[PDB]
């Protein structure tokens, strides 16, 4: 079905190092160069104002709106990974039900710019007092936190394609019919992390990188926090939140 | 019922 669910040899750990980055490079939503560019565009005292007198539920449908685009390109970044599309398509749900939102988690890095504790969001840079009127101040700086430590990795944009890919190929997800056909894809893809790693000789990032059950955690508290919002704002949820959203996050 | 998720998957 696909030479990376067998054992693969350098020459063919080296073709999927390029196809990884060349996956990413075609589905990355934002150049990097543009993110880095628009650093000195921050919002104003006047413009972080507004954003805070916004209701709750505008500013979720908003933020909700935003994620829903980001994941479109996680779903197209995923269908052009090798061997995702030979995976049958309950195991590609599971995959992506799972890991979307993780994945732009990391690529979210090279949106927040650590200098000054900014993210791009809606054109402008701004801190966290600007999601104030979602009222899940844990979960943003929390997000904020993770953020901060993903930039002082200084990752590239080949470190983030292949950590973002195997934080995608996880064989340890619930769900998953064919385990052993995502096991051999994982260790073929974690070959080419580390392959990468060791020409660069980035190596020392391993160690640093976040412990696995962080990314759970974050994932964790934004479905429980969509859940409270949903108690207080159930017919917003229902006739003003994307599809795909709610298929991923509040089970359809 | 997976009505979007299955219909990116399936547009090529
Ligand atoms: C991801 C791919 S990218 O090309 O890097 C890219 C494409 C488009 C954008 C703009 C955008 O959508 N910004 C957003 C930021 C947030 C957000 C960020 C933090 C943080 N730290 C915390 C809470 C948040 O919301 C409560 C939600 S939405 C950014 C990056
Ligand atoms: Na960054």
């Amino acid at each position: 079905e696909n030479l990376y669910f067998q054992g693969a040899s350098l020459t063919e750990i080296e073709h999927l190092v390029q196809s990884v980055c060349k996956s990413y490079r075609e589905t990355c939503q934002l150049r990097l160069e543009d993110l880095l560019r628009q650093r000195s565009n921050i919002f104003s005292r006047e413009e972080v104002t507004g954003y805070q007198r916004k209701s709750m539920w505008e500013m979720w449908e908003r933020c909700a709106h935003h994620l829903t685009e980001a994941i479109q390109y996680v779903v197209e970044f995923a269908k052009r990974l090798s061997g995702f599309m030979e995976l049958c398509q309950n195991d590609q749900i599971v995959l992506l039900k799972a890991g979307a939102m993780e994945v732009v988690l990391v690529r979210m890095c090279r949106a927040y710019n650590a200098d000054n504790r900014t993210v791009f969001f809606e054109g402008k840079y701004g801190g966290m007092e600007l999601f104030r009127a979602l009222g899940c101040s844990e979960l943003i700086s929390s997000i904020f936190d993770f953020s901060h430590s993903l930039s002082a990795l200084h990752f590239s944009e080949d470190e983030i394609a292949l950590y973002t890919a195997l934080v995608l190929i996880n064989a340890h997800r619930p769900g998953l019919q064919e385990k052993r056909k995502v096991e051999q894809l994982q260790y073929n893809l974690e070959l080419a992390f580390h392959h990468h790693l060791c020409k660069t000789h980035r190596q020392s990032i391993l160690a640093k990188l976040p412990p696995k059950g962080k990314l759970r955690s974050l994932c964790s508290q934004h479905v429980e926090r969509l859940q409270i919002f949903q108690h207080l704002h159930p017919i917003v949820v229902q006739a003003a939140f994307p599809p795909l959203y709610k298929e991923l996050f509040s089970g359809g | 019922k997976h009505k979007i998720l299955h219909r990116l998957l399936q547009d090529s």
